[PDB]
């Protein structure tokens, strides 16, 4: 008959399985376009676009629901929050950078895509790469938060949950 | 060569599980390369459920 | 005996599953089974599921040593069929383990020699104050 | 008395102790007929209760501060009755049993498989070893002096 | 047909790049010279672990010791007379 | 019959039947000489 | 690595080497017992310690003694 | 005064790079 | 077709078996060594695709053990 489910790439010792989650087209074209899978593309950019979507979506939690949710400067004391959390999260990035990946050392990322074909590994897994990533996580993040603060609180545009 | 078949026989090997205890003797084994060649069998099982076990000549003395 | 080498031999037919090789297999190392059937039949696989052997040559990969050896002893007890298998390297280094000698270890074999065989009894191993302060075990005397 | 111990026939908390329990079973038979089986199964319980505290009067028991009886164990001779003599009939009885025991495992010891009457027991030969326990101290002695008794190894 | 080749050990044992895209920059040139030019100093990582660090500490203490009675309870202290003590301890 | 008294010679029945003749006695002495605290 | 160790109370009825799950065992000739054989480890570095040649073992005390020492990936049974 | 500062550099700062050289001696060769 | 289909007289019944511990099964039939036995034997009792490998012989095991 007709089988959905395949063994990933035709080789069924492999372990895993193509499902439609895994190996839609649609997601497959959403994964490839994510900042964290543009291989040939400075990893610094990339860590800028990922900084300054994680930095904006971590204000709202920490001005919400903090201890001083209901004080007059709940918003900025929430900002500060996300900035310092924001700031603790690219200590990480640094740390696992400096601590995976030598100076000299090449590239850790596979060389071949899913037709066989030999491609340029992702600069990311190396530590210049990593370094910049991590730098252009930080100041995108420090962006985003701002950049939430001063619509949210300086605009004080007519948000629904503020 | 080796206690006579058949006798009764205390054995000496500390490690044994029949340490200090009193066994048959079934054969001894002639060959002189044959380094535990007198075959003792016990009234209790040790701790593998095993009633049989061979013994060097200076390891076995004859009551 | 001179061991036999890789060939491009096919594989099972087999649909899939999550206990296949991982990346231990790009970095580290893993295995490969070799054997020879008379007919298609079916075998339960060591990673899970069962799959299809072919008559003919038959090659299969995976992750450790004792999953080839489990399939193979399977293979020798129920289907009564001689299996082979080899340690395969990131570098494409190739390395032969089992049957070692061209005969099965359970069997006696001319050429061997023994390797951590003690000319003593368990019981007459020295104390360890015999040994203190040197890199030695008292099992190694 | 001993230990600052009164005597329960002196003491005022044991006859306290007395009339409060025949007070709380009492106050329940005023919820059944005078005539009824379980004002009857009450009445029992007082008469039992007092003969109970009378006993322990009449015995000779020494009570504390709170109306309760006391034991003397060091070995006082007016109360052998409470450590004493018990203990040398349950050391009488226990006794018997080890011995009883002894003799059967001996007996069985020498035959093909013993481990079949160990757990199916030939109660033939319990029943001849079972009366020996009434003079186990005299052949537990006898067995000490000969050297029946321990194994040498 | 055959998954296993000896000249191919990254094929044979799937070492593939399945989401990696290989597309060429979708950034414009502008913005990447913008933020290539003003995050720089921040891609050292030895200097960005311990200017991290170090800042991150001086802010926090900083911080805590600018707070003030509203934003904090303990920095407010107590405003009600002491409780007494269960047999008259102070 | 002979196998049957072998069965009521394993020791479980036997020691269910020892065990309930012990407690009928303890139990029947208790009924005949309650709350016995020493050993006149 | 562990360490695999095989004792001249060897009788050679091979039980130890058909129970390795890693073929870590095998018979050499010898002439110290009746079978003429005696067993050996020379590949104790796919030794994982499950110690299932000590439980085929009918020598007393055990002819063949495995000792836990230092871990590597192979001896810790790790696939991943 | 002091408490003020000393609380989180003792609780949090001292902590934090502690961890961090501690995992980057033990993550070494 | 479905239709009654049984044994006359399978199982004699007798006393024997009952002064025969762990019958059942070939290992604890030969009597105890050790204390272990004892617990071997009620761990079994009713484990009846153990004692044989007769599918039938199991079933009628089954149904008389609900009656
Ligand atoms: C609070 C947690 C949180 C949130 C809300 C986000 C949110 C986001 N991340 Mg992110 N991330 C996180 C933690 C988080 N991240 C962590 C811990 C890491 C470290 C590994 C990353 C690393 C990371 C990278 C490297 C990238 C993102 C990106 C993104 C964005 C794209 C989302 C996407 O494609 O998802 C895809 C999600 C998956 C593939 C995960 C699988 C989802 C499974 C199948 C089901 C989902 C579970 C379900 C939602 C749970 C709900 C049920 C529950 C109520 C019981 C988005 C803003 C991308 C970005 O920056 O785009 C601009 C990007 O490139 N993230
Ligand atoms: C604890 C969870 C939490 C909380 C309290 C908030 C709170 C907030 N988010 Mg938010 N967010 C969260 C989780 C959370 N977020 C997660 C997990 C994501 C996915 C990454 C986002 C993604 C997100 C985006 C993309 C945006 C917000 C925005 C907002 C703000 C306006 C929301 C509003 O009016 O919607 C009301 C409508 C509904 C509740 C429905 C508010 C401060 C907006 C904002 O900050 O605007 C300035 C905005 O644009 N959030
Ligand atoms: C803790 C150690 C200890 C031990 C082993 C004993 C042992 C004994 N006591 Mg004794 N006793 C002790 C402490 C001890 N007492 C203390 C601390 C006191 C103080 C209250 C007494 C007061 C005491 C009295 C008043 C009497 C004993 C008596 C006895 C003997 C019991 C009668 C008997 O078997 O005839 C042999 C026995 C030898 C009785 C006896 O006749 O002793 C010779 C006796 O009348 N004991
Ligand atoms: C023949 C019966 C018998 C005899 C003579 C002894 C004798 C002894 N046991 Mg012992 N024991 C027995 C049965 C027996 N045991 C059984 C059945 C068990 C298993 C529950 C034990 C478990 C046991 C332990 C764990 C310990 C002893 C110890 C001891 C010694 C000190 C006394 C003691 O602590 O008693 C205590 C005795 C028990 C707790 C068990 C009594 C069980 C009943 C009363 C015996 C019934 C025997 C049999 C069913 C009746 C035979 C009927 C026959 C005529 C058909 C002493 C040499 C101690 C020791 O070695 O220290 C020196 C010790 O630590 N025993
Ligand atoms: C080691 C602990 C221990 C000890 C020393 C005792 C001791 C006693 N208990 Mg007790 N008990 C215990 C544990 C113990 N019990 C436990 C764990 C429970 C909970 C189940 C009970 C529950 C219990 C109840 C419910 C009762 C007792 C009673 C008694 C007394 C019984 C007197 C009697 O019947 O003599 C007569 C018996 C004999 C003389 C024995 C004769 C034996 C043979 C047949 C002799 C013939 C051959 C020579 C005695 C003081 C009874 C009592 O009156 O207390 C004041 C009572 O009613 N106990
Ligand atoms: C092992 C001994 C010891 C212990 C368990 C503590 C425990 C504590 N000290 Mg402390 N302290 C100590 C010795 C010790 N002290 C010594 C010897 C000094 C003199 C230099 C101080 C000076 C000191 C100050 C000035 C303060 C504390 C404070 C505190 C509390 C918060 C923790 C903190 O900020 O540490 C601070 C630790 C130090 C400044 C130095 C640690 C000591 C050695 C040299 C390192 C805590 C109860 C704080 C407090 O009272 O909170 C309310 C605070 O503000 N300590
Ligand atoms: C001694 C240890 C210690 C100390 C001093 C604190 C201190 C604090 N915690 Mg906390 N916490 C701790 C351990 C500690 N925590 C542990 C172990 C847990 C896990 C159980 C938590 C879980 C926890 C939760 C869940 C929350 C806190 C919150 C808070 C804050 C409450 C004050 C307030 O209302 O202002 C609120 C003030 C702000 C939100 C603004 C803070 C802005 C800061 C000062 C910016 C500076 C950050 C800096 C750059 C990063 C330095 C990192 C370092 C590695 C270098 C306060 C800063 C609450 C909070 O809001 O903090 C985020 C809160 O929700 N804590
Ligand atoms: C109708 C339901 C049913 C049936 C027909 C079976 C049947 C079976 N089960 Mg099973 N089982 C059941 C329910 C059932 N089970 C349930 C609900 C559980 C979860 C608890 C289990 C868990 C279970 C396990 C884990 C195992 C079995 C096994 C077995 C097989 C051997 C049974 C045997 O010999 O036991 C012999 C009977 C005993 C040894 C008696 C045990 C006595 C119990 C533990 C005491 C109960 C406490 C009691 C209520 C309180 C008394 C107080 C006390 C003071 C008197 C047999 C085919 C075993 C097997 O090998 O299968 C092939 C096995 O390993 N079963
Ligand atoms: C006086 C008195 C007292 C004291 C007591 C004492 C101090 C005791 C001691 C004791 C001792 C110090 C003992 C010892 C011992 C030793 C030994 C060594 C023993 C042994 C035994 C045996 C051996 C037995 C056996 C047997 C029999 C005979 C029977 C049963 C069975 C059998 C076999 C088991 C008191 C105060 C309490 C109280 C009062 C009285
Ligand atoms: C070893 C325990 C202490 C020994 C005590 C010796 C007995 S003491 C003895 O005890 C009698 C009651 O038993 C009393 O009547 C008498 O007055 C008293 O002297
Ligand atoms: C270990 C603490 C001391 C243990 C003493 C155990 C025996 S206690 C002894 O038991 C007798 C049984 O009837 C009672 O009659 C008697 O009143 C009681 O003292
Ligand atoms: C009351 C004392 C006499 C009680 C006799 C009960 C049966 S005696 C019974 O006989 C069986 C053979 O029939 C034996 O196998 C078993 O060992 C034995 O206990
Ligand atoms: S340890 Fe496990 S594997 Fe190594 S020898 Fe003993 S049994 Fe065979
Ligand atoms: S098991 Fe005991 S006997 Fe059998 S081979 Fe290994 S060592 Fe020699």
């Amino acid at each position: 008959t007709y089988q959905v489910i395949q063994p990933i790439n035709g080789d069924p010792f492999i372990g895993s399985l193509e499902t439609p989650i895994t190996s839609s087209p649609l997601i497959a074209w959403y994964l490839s376009n994510l900042p964290g899978y543009r291989t040939a593309v400075d990893p610094l950019l990339r860590g800028i676009e990922v900084g300054l979507a994680h930095g904006y979506l971590l204000v709202g939690p920490f001005v919400i629901t903090g201890p001083l949710r209901n004080a007059p400067n709940h918003g900025a004391v929430g900002s500060l929050g996300a900035a310092g959390l924001i700031v603790i999260l690219s200590i990480t990035l640094t740390m696992y950078g400096i601590a995976s990946f030598k100076e000299g050392d090449p590239s850790t990322a596979p060389s071949l895509t899913l037709t066989g074909r030999k491609k340029v590994p992702d600069p990311l897994q190396t530590a210049d790469g990593w370094a910049r990533f991590t730098g252009g996580f930080f100041f995108g993040g420090i962006s985003g938060v701002i950049w939430a603060y001063f619509l949210l609180y300086v605009l004080d545009l007519p948000y629904f949950v503020k | 060569v080796g206690p006579p078949r058949g006798s009764k026989v205390r054995i000496l090997r500390r490690e044994s599980y029949w340490y200090k205890g009193v066994g048959s003797v079934v054969t001894v084994d002639q060959d002189p390369k044959t380094r535990y060649p007198v075959v003792v069998r016990f009234d209790k099982v040790n701790y593998a459920n095993i009633s049989t076990n061979n013994y060097a000549l200076d390891e076995v003395e004859q009551v | 005996t001179p061991p036999q080498l890789d060939p491009s031999t096919p594989s099972p037919i087999f649909g899939g599953s999550t206990g296949g090789l991982l990346r231990k297999a790009q970095e580290e190392e893993f295995y490969v089974i070799t054997w020879e059937s008379p007919k298609e039949q079916v075998f339960e696989m060591p990673t899970g599921g069962a799959a299809i052997m072919r008559e003919g040559p038959n090659l299969l990969k995976l992750a450790r040593k004792e999953q080839c050896l489990a399939l193979g002893t399977r293979l020798r007890s129920k289907y009564k069929i001689n299996y082979q298998f080899y340690r395969v390297f990131p570098n494409g280094e190739v390395q032969y383990l089992h049957p070692k000698d061209g005969v099965y270890p359970e069997k006696v074999n001319e050429g061997r020699t023994g390797v951590g065989v003690n000319l003593r009894s368990i019981g007459k191993n020295v104390n360890p104050i015999e040994v203190k302060f040197t890199g030695k075990q008292v099992y190694d005397l | 008395d001993i230990s600052g111990l009164t005597p329960c026939k002196d003491s005022k908390q044991f006859a306290k102790r007395e009339k409060q329990q025949i007070k709380k079973l009492e106050s329940s038979l005023k919820l059944y007929a005078p005539e009824s089986a379980p004002a009857l199964a009450l009445n029992a319980q007082i008469e039992k209760t007092k003969r109970r505290f009378d006993n322990y009067g009449k015995y000779g028991l020494l009570c504390g501060s709170d109306g309760l009886p006391h034991l003397i164990v060091n070995g006082d001779q007016r109360h052998w009755g409470e450590f004493i003599t018990p203990g040398i009939l349950f050391l009488y009885i226990a006794g018997w049993i080890g011995w009883v025991g002894r003799s059967y495992l001996i007996a069985i010891s020498g035959e093909k498989k013993p481990a079949m009457k160990e757990i199916i027991i030939d109660v033939p030969l319990a029943s001849r070893i079972i009366f020996r326990g009434f003079i186990w101290p005299v052949a537990a002695y006898r067995e000490f002096l000969n050297g029946d008794l321990i194994a040498k190894d | 047909s055959v998954y296993f080749d000896l000249e191919d050990i990254a094929n044979t044992t799937g070492q593939w790049d399945v989401y990696g895209s290989d597309a060429p920059s979708p950034y414009n040139g502008l913005q990447s010279k913008f933020f290539e030019t003003f995050a720089a100093p921040f891609t050292k990582r030895g200097l960005l672990l311990k200017f991290l660090l170090l800042g991150g500490g001086a802010t926090l203490a900083f911080v805590s010791s600018q707070a003030t009675g509203d934003d904090l309870p303990i920095v407010k202290g107590p405003q009600l007379p002491p409780q007494p003590g269960p047999r008259g301890k102070i | 019959m002979r196998d049957l008294k072998t069965y009521l010679s394993v020791a479980p029945v036997l020691s269910t039947l020892w065990f309930g003749a012990l407690a009928g006695l303890l139990i029947e002495i208790n009924r005949f000489f309650p709350d016995a605290l020493t050993f006149p | 690595s562990h360490s695999v160790k095989i004792y001249d109370t060897c009788i050679g009825c091979t039980q130890c080497v058909r129970a390795c799950p890693t073929d870590v065992l095998e018979m050499i000739p010898w002439d110290g017992c009746k079978a003429k054989q005696i067993a050996s480890a020379p590949r104790t570095e796919d030794c994982v310690g499950c110690k299932r040649c000590e439980s085929a073992c009918p020598t007393d005390f055990l002819s063949v003694r495995v000792y836990l020492w230092h871990e590597t990936t192979r001896s810790m049974g790790l696939a991943y | 005064n002091l408490p003020s500062i000393f609380v989180p550099l003792v609780g949090l700062v001292f902590p934090a790079i502690a961890m961090a050289s501690l995992f980057l001696h033990v993550q070494k060769n | 077709e479905v239709k009654i289909l049984v044994d006359k007289d399978p199982v004699k019944t007798s006393f024997e078996e009952w002064a025969k511990p762990g019958h059942f099964s070939r290992t604890i039939a030969k009597g105890p060594d050790t204390t272990t036995w004892i617990w071997n034997l009620h761990a079994d009792a009713h484990d009846f695709d153990s004692h044989t490998s007769d599918l039938e012989e199991i079933s009628r095991k089954v149904f008389s053990a609900h009656f």
